[PDB]
């Protein structure tokens, strides 16, 4: 039916036995950790977005202050 | 464990298979067997390469007939021998051949 | 502009006219209209039959553009094959008739949420020389690169 | 004798598992090992993250150090004791276009300035 | 011990009454462990151990209504760039509050 | 377009008929028989006729059906694949559920009745919830889980259907209406939301395909998430287009959250038909994105994938089933050295995992790339979000291959001939469609 | 004639991997060896036509690969002077591979599969370097990826090959999704996706950053390097065809074909790339990750040289064609080496007798390798250095980089002949064929004809520098040869064992961006919905 | 539209507009305004008072 749980020792002697067991608790992230690392290497994933983002708002700074300066010459003149 | 009746059917294991090494040698796999081997390769191979010689004349045709030179070789190409579409070769200076 | 009811119905009228005569006689290219039904309606779907019709035709202008689009590629490949390290130069023509055909059958059905096709960067080259020359009258620093004569191999 | 050698079978399970097992990876045979080396378990040369870090803040000032003279500190007038190569009129003005050319630097020329901003391109596509 | 079931002449009968054993679909089954099954049901009924907890909130929160709050800002902004690039009129989307109706361009319209 | 609706209506007919012993046969020799009246239907389809290229009615508007694009490609699908699911199944109990479904479903990608849409694909209702909660080998939970969500979005677009014929006078899409109410737009946008699995209305299809018979999978995953498309081509787009430009980045959200948490969540499956279906979610939001930019590339890209994808989610599926008759198990760490225990089996499986990951000389590499051409036509940000997410496919993919590949393993489970051809059509149809024949 | 070699490779691959039973393992030892002859006959006439003689052809399968509305794009082959190149050094080095496979793998049991996987795997090669538009190079890029993914992970039943192909398919796969990005720009604003056509003089930068990243990925540049050290894991015949011409070069030829790259970014990339190749393979101890991170160093230089000057582009491809000669004699002189010693630690290698031909291919590689003067190594790593000079940020780490690459490249070479015998006294042997001999005679006939026929038309041209400046890398390499002889400590031990570790990139990886990523699968799904979803 | 090459759905002109025409010629209406009781209790202008 199941598969036998006992285990084949006939190999220890060559490779070694299996008592050293691993030391890892099986566990993940902090959430803190895992808050910041996601809020850095996201932000680094959408790199083109940022720089869409730059250049747009420098595009419509530089546009409004054209207008601005349009309207101080056009208001005198 | 005595062999099962449809071992007579299986084949041996090859010049090549290490005598250490087991295999199943019921599973099939189109690439081949663990070793391989098979009696009549020779005739095969044959085949094998008259099917590849055939395929290669209809590539041939196929790439000579779409094979474009739009701008003239500097000198003679050896395509000149099968195609008749190649320009005809103007050298770095300017002069026709 | 406004349109009345009266006017409204007599187009209606006078599109079942129109259906009417096409159905006199049959035609195997009915889908595939040569010329629109012209209308001032505020919504085309008003009229069912002007909706179907001028959808058709938009279809198989879209078609002729496409299929223009890839000849007008195949002669700047060819002539891009010719010249050699002279392309540049002999292929500015038919390179900047090539993109305007590509704009032209993207940007005439792109659809709501689609932008414009910058085929050659002209519309952003445009943009720099406008914003160059308010910025050189008004005495403003412009942060953006000058206008381009050449951006791509065409335009 | 590469195929026929002798393996180690890794032991059946025979406790409760982990709930985030799936970060072991175990073929049968016995060294079995973690979905990405390093993540958990034994550290190769016992080197924790900490100590790369720290060697690579020490690393870093002298591998950029090259790279920030000339790239910074330097300018097109003083970078070399030549100006870029010189060509006819007309071969210049098509190599001026290209962005990432290499006769936009030529301080000699009358349109330096167009050409050092034509190289500070756009970032993205305006439209 | 065991026998062959399958019979490529069609003369197929299932020996069910036979003393050895046939070599059915089931002879290749996996034998199967008790802690991988109990493994499988724990990680399938993983509700079970759902807990409201501060933790649990802020993971939630932050990452999954943080994607979306990003995502839909994004997809704002080029929305916007979009308008600004096409040359439309500020459209009328749903949750922006803007005082013009534009919403689907005029095909027949030049902009 | 007569022809092939006959010959709908005369599979189900033939089971009450038949001798309850000839019941397969029969029922293969009629799927085979559909198959060949929609080629019919191919050929009586005139690409002069733009708009539609065959309309019948047949005394009522509710009887008005008729093929366009979307719809022909969904029904040649549909009909290619239901004679595999037709060997899979045996009982006549499990004949007449299957063949009744089919019926169901091939009717209402034809309908262009949005009630009548309704009728025909809400019939098969209890038909899933039978199907899926059978005695041994199903659950109820999943039943459940299916029935209310196909339930609750159907009775919602039912109610907007409602809405339009009293306004207008008619629902059916030959007759141009045009609406710009949002409530009825959400009505119709909400069966899409759940029967297209789109976070966070997807946790049917999992459990569902889980629990399903593998003809079961085949044709829910083939066809039955294709109705979605079939739906937004025909019932929203025409008439919901205002709602769509207004609510895009919205809609944007949603998808794009599908397809990133969808990604995620197939890195926690064990279960080989649960990484199948959660990558069937995953794909599925593309295809929804690129219809509703409402472009020229859009619709056609998503229907191209949609091809795809029915051809290439089906042969995952059925190798699982195989698998799963070989071995009684489907957890991948049962599972271990299937390349050298089953050769022919590891050859096919890797070759559809290679047609997931939308490999160039697949389907899907045409379809997503019309897709994501779709996408960067409306924004570069929105088809850069796609490209880049789409690793996380690759990793949860390249783990199960590698868990699979190699170890310790005592038992042969490689597949038989019926096996083989029970999938050489999807093979040869996927190797034709993926070197352009799309 | 153009198409025959692409066929002859393609052929062997179906022949060998789908009726291999038929064929047996004899059956492969011909097939793909006369296969690949034949396709380098092909591929010589192909160098002859296009090269030396001026004549470009473009052949058209068939049009119309992908229809959608405007979106169209053809299966079409253009073979232009830069291809033909490729082309030739990649059947020559895969025909010798294949030759060399012939003896190796007989002990392995699936020896025409292997065939059929190195057939392939050329016949995309040459389906990248051939394409006339972007969708080809993809197709070819994707196969290339794919074969490597089924040729490291070639032994199943070990976790370390199999999780190998694994993080190649992922790094991978991260680049060609920059590198669609970069070509989805192109086609939206060049209106199609042809080189020709393709041409752009100003590009904005997000299409350069794009292209950058995608082709850092095959080509192992830095932060992209992970997989190249792994990807040892395979058998020795696939080690050689990736490291020396298939995998790392295709990167450098995405960048030599469309010029978007910009100066600033590539130069300290490259700079960076090799120094930290050659320090990293200072600390190695395994043969075949040494050749490894001198392949990421060279690939450094390579990338920096574009930087330069104008004429980078044909420095860098004159280095790429010269590097796969004798990186890949080193790769197959190396898996020979531990066939014989049934060992892969340089500390167990010693002087033992052997065959003439072998031990002088791995001479004369080396030296290709450190730079010794008149050889076809020398003037291609020359021709980068001198004109690296105006770059002076680049050509310090470039020089650098040259020290520590003899250093290393001497050791190897002291420890593989010149030093004690090393391993134990057991009956090891390794007896080679004459197809091995053939093979080497075939690399070693490369390497000759390369100092002849030279790597580029401005090899020799005169960079006009100080003779102290022209002649400084013959002496840093001749100073880093001979302390890598007499096997100096270089750096402290700190130091040595950060370079041991790679620089800890894996486990900057593994600590927080893997961690990062299954925490943000445990909110998808635990948390979410099989959690908050999920009924009682 | 019902084809993969142009647009679903359709435009209507901003421009254009159309002239109201009432639905019937008499309008006989059976939905009783709201009670004046109904907008004092709507009414929230004093807040102690709406409560
Ligand atoms: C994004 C941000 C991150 C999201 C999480 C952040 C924290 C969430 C905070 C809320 C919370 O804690 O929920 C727990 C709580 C469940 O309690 P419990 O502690 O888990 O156990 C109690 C049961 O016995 C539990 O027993 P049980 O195990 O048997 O029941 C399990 C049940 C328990 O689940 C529920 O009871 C409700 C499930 C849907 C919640 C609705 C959204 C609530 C959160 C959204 C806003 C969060 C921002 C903060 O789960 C289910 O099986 C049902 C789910 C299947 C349908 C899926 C539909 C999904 C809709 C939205 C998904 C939620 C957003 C995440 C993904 C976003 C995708 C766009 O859920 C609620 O109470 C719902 C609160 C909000 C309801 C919406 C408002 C209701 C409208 C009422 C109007 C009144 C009408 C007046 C007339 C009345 C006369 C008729
Ligand atoms: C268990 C399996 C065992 C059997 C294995 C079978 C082995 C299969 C052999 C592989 C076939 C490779 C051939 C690839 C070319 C595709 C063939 C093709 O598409 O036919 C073309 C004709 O073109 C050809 O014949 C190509 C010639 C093939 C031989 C050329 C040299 C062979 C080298 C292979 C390189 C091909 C790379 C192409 C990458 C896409 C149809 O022409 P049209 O009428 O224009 O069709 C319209 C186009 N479209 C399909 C997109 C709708
Ligand atoms: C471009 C036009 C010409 C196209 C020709 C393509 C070249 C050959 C294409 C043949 C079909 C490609 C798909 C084949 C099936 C995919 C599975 C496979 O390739 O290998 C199978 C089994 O292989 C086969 O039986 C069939 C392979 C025959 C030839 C395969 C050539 C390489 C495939 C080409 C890559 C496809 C490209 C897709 C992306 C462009 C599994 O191999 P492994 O996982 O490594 O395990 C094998 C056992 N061992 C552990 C010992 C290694
Ligand atoms: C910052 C990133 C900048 C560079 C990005 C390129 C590299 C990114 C990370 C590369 C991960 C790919 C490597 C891999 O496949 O991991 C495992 C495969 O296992 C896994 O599946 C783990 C999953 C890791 C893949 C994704 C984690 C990194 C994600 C990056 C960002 C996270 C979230 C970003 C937004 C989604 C195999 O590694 P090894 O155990 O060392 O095997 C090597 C051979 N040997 C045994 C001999 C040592
Ligand atoms: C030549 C071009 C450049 C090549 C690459 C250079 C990379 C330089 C980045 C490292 C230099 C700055 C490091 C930040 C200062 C930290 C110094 C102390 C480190 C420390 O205390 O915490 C560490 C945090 O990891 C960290 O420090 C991770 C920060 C790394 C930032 C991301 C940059 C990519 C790094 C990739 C290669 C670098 C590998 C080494 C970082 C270990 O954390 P812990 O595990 O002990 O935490 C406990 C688990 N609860
Ligand atoms: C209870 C549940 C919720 C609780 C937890 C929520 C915490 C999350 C909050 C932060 C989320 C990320 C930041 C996005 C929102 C920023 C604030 C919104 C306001 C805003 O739109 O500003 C724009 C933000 O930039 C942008 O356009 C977005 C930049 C950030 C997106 C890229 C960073 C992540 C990349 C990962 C991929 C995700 C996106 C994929 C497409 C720039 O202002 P404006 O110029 O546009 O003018 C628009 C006038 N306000
Ligand atoms: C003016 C009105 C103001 C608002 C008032 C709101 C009042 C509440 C309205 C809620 C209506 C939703 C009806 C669905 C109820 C959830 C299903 C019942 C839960 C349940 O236990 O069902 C079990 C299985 O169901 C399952 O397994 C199904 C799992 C949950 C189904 C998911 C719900 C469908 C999707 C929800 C949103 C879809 C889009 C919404 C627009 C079977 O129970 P049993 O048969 O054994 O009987 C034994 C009795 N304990
Ligand atoms: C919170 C994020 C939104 C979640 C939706 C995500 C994306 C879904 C988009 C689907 C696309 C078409 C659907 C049309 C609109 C649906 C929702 C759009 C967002 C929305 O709620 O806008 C509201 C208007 O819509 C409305 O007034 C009606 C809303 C829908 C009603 C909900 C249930 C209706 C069921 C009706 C059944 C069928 C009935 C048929 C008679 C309020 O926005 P606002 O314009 O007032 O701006 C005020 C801001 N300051």
């Amino acid at each position: 039916n199941y598969a036998s749980l006992k285990a084949d020792t006939s190999m220890d002697h060559v490779f070694g036995d299996s008592t050293n067991k691993l030391n890892y608790d099986f566990q993940l992230m902090s959430s803190k950790e895992a808050f910041f690392w996601n809020y850095t290497l996201y932000p680094i994933v959408g790199f083109p977005i940022f720089l869409y983002l730059y250049q747009f708002n420098k595009l419509e700074n530089f546009e409004a202050e054209i207008a601005a300066a349009k309207a101080a010459k056009a208001a005198s003149e | 464990v005595p062999e099962p009746p449809y071992a007579k059917y299986l084949a041996n294991k090859s010049h090549y298979c290490p005598p250490d090494f087991h295999y199943s040698r019921e599973i099939y796999a189109p690439y081949g067997g663990y070793f391989n081997d098979p009696k009549g390769w020779r005739t095969n191979t044959a085949i094998a390469t008259l099917v590849m010689l055939a395929g290669a004349y209809a590539v041939f045709c196929f790439g000579n007939a779409r094979e474009e030179r739009l701008r003239a070789p500097k000198g003679w190409i050896p395509s000149q021998l099968w195609n008749d579409n190649v320009p005809t070769p103007v050298d770095y200076r300017g002069k026709v051949l | 502009t406004t349109a009345t009811i009266e006017e409204r119905r007599a187009f209606h009228k006078e599109v079942l006219d129109i259906v009417q005569s096409k159905l006199a006689n049959k035609n195997s290219e009915w889908a595939r209209p040569e010329e629109p039904i012209l209308h001032n309606l505020k919504s085309e779907k008003e009229e069912p039959h002007v909706y179907y019709h001028n959808n058709n035709f938009r279809v198989t202008r879209q078609l002729i553009h496409f299929e223009k689009t890839k000849i007008f590629e195949d002669e700047l490949d060819k002539c891009m094959r010719t010249h050699g390290e002279a392309k540049y130069r002999k292929c500015q023509e038919i390179a900047k008739r090539f993109q305007a055909s590509c704009r032209v059958a993207s940007n005439l059905e792109r659809g709501p949420n689609a932008r414009k096709r910058d085929v050659g960067f002209i519309y952003q080259n445009n943009k720099l020389r406008e914003l160059e020359k308010d910025a050189k009258e008004l005495g403003l620093n412009n942060p953006f690169p000058p206008s381009s004569p050449r951006t791509t191999i065409g335009y | 004798a590469g195929a026929g050698g002798p393996v180690k079978l890794s032991p059946p399970v025979d406790k409760p598992l982990p709930y985030n097992y799936d970060f072991w990876m175990d073929n049968g045979i016995y060294p079995g090992q973690p979905i990405y080396d390093g993540m958990f378990g034994s550290m190769v040369g016992n080197m924790s993250l900490e100590y790369m870090a720290k060697g690579w803040l020490v690393l870093l000032p002298i591998l950029s150090a090259p790279f920030v003279y000339e790239h910074c500190i330097a300018d097109d007038v003083t970078r070399n004791p030549f100006v870029p190569r010189q060509y006819p009129s007309e071969v210049r003005e098509f190599l001026a276009l290209f962005k990432n050319g290499f006769v936009l630097n030529d301080y000699s020329q009358p349109d330096y300035e167009e050409m050092k901003r034509r190289q500070s391109g756009l970032l993205t596509p305006i439209y | 011990s065991s026998r062959i079931a399958g019979d490529t002449t069609g003369k197929y009968t299932p020996n069910i009454f036979s003393p050895e054993t046939p070599m059915d679909r089931s002879f290749s089954h996996v034998p199967k462990n008790p802690f991988w099954e109990a493994w499988v049901f724990r990680r399938d009924n993983i509700q079970r151990e759902f807990v409201w907890t501060w933790q649990t909130i802020f993971d939630l929160a932050t990452f999954v209504g943080g994607l979306y709050v990003a995502m839909y800002a994004t997809a704002s902004f080029c929305s916007r760039q979009n308008d600004k690039r096409n040359g439309y009129p500020e459209r009328n989307y749903y949750f922006s509050d803007s005082k013009s109706n534009f919403v689907i361009p005029d095909e027949r319209e030049f902009y | 377009m007569s022809l092939y609706l006959f010959m709908l209506f005369l599979q189900p007919l033939s089971l009450s008929f038949v001798s309850r012993s000839f019941s397969k046969i029969s029922s293969l020799m009629m799927s085979f028989a559909t198959l060949w009246s929609a080629v019919y239907m191919w050929f009586t389809s005139n690409g002069a006729n733009q708009t539609f290229y065959q309309v019948v009615s047949w005394g009522s508007d509710w009887s008005t059906f008729g093929v366009c694009y979307t719809s022909l490609y969904i029904s040649l699908l549909c009909a290619f694949i239901f004679p595999i699911c037709v060997i899979l199944v045996q009982g006549y109990r499990a004949l007449s559920i299957l063949i009744c479904i089919q019926t169901a479903v091939s009717l209402s990608i034809v309908s262009l009745h949005m009630l009548a849409f309704y009728a025909l694909f809400e019939s098969s209702l209890l038909l899933f919830f039978i199907l899926i909660g059978r005695r041994k080998y199903g659950s109820l939970s999943a039943a459940y889980n299916i029935s209310i969500y196909t339930f609750i979005s159907a009775l919602g677009f039912l109610i907007s259907a409602f809405w339009l014929n009293w306004s207008f006078g008619s629902v059916c899409a030959l007759l141009p209406n045009e609406e710009a109410n949002s409530f009825v737009a959400f009505g119709i946008f909400i069966l899409l939301w759940v029967k297209a699995p789109l976070v966070p209305f997807h946790l049917w299809l999992p459990e569902a395909h889980v629990y399903a018979p593998t003809a079961g999978s085949v044709l829910l995953a083939g066809v039955l998430l294709k109705i979605s498309i079939v739906g937004l081509h025909v019932f929203f787009l025409p008439i919901c287009a205002s709602s769509i430009v207004k609510a895009f980045p919205l809609i944007l959200s949603i998808c794009l959250g599908s397809f990133i948490f969808s990604s995620f969540s197939t890195l926690k499956q064990i279960d080989l038909k649960k990484i199948v279906a959660y990558s069937s979610i995953s794909h599925m939001a593309i295809v929804f994105l690129s219809s509703a930019t409402n472009s020229g590339l859009g619709i056609q890209g998503a229907v191209l994938y949609c091809i795809a994808h029915g051809l290439i989610s089906p042969g995952l599926f059925l190798l699982v089933g195989i698998l799963y008759k070989n071995t009684n198990t489907k957890l991948v760490f049962y599972l271990r050295g299937l390349s050298q225990q089953a050769p022919v089996w590891w050859s096919v499986w890797v070759f559809f995992m290679l047609g997931n990951l939308a490999f160039p000389l697949f389907p899907n590499f045409i379809a997503e790339v019309v897709c994501l051409s779709a996408l960067f036509k409306n924004h570069e940000l929105y088809a850069y979000a796609f490209i880049f997410f789409s690793f996380v496919g690759t990793v949860y993919s390249s783990t199960v291959l590698g868990r699979l590949k190699g170890g310790v393993s005592s038992q042969c489970v490689d597949a038989s001939r019926l096996d083989v051809i029970s999938w050489n059509p999807l093979v040869l149809a996927t190797v034709v469609t993926g070197i352009g024949y799309m | 004639m153009f198409l025959l070699a692409v066929y002859f490779l393609f052929f062997s691959a179906i022949a060998n991997g789908f009726f291999g039973r038929y064929l047996g393992v004899r059956g492969s030892q011909l097939l793909g060896p006369s296969a690949l002859f034949l396709a380098l006959l092909c591929s010589g006439t192909i160098f002859y036509e296009v090269c030396i003689q001026g004549c470009s052809t473009n052949i058209k399968l068939f049009e119309n690969f992908v229809y959608s509305n405007e979106l169209n794009v053809s299966a079409s082959f253009l073979y232009d002077p830069l291809a033909a190149t490729m082309t030739l050094t990649v059947v020559w080095i895969s025909c010798a591979v294949h030759a060399y496979q012939n003896l190796y793998m007989r002990g392995d049991g699936s020896q025409t599969l292997f065939t059929s996987y190195l057939s392939a795997f050329t016949g995309f090669m040459l389906i990248l370097v051939a394409g006339q538009n972007l969708v080809m190079l993809f197709i070819g890029w994707e196969g290339i990826g794919v074969c490597s993914y089924l040729l490291i992970g070639y032994y199943g039943s070990r976790v370390s090959a199999v999780k190998s192909a694994n993080k190649s398919l992922i790094v991978n796969k991260i680049s060609d999704g920059f590198l669609l990005g970069s070509m989805l720009y192109l086609w939206f604003y060049t209106g199609s996706f042809s080189y020709c056509s393709l041409a752009t003089f100003q590009i904005p930068d997000v299409v350069s950053i794009l292209v950058l990243l995608g082709a850092i990925g095959k080509s192992s540049q830095l932060f992209f390097h992970v997989w190249l050290a792994d990807a040892m894991e395979g058998p020795t015949p696939v080690s050689a065809l990736i490291h020396a011409a298939t995998l790392v070069t295709a990167g450098i030829y995405v960048l030599c074909k469309l010029n978007l790259h910009s100066q600033s970014a590539v130069g300290i990339l490259g700079a960076a790339t090799a120094l930290m190749g050659g320090l990293f393979g200072l600390a190695a101890n395994d043969l075949k990750r040494v050749i490894a991170f001198s392949t990421c160093s060279q690939l450094g230089y390579m990338m920096a040289v574009l930087s330069t000057c104008d004429d980078g582009a044909d420095f860098a491809m004159g280095h790429l064609v010269s590097h796969a000669g004798f990186k890949a004699t080193l790769f197959l002189s190396a898996g020979l080496s531990i066939a014989k010693e049934n060992n892969n630690f340089l500390n167990r290698y010693g002087s033992r007798q052997g065959s003439p031909t072998l031990s002088f291919a791995t001479t004369i590689a080396s030296l290709n390798l450190l730079g010794f003067p008149e050889l076809g190594g020398f003037y291609s790593k020359e021709s980068i250095l001198n004109n690296a000079y105006i770059n002076q940020g680049v050509s310090i780490i470039l020089t650098l980089a040259t020290f520590l690459t003899a250093f290393y490249t001497s050791k190897v070479l002291a420890q593989l002949y010149l030093f004690p015998y090393g391993n134990g006294r057991q009956q090891k042997s390794f007896d080679i064929d004459a197809t091995t001999l053939i093979c080497f005679g075939l690399l070693l006939s490369e390497m000759l004809l390369r100092i002849f026929t030279g790597s580029s038309l401005s090899q020799n041209m005169t960079t006009n520098l100080p003779a102290h400046i022209k002649n400084l890398p013959f002496w840093v390499a001749l100073s880093g040869a001979l302390s890598g002889l007499a096997t100096t400590n270089l750096f402290s031990s700190n130091f040595m064992r950060f370079f041991g570790n790679r620089g800890g990139f894996d486990v900057f990886y593994a600590r927080k961006c893997s961690n990062v990523f299954y925490h943000n699968a445990y909110v998808s799904y635990t948390l979410l919905d099989r959690g908050f979803l999920k009924l009682y | 539209t019902f084809n993969y090459v142009i647009p679903y759905g359709g435009s209507s002109s901003y421009t254009i507009n159309n002239e109201p025409v009432k639905a019937e010629e008499v309008t006989v209406d059976f939905s009783k305004e709201p009670s004046a009781s109904s907008l004092k209790l709507a009414d929230k202008s004093d807040w102690i008072a709406y409560t």
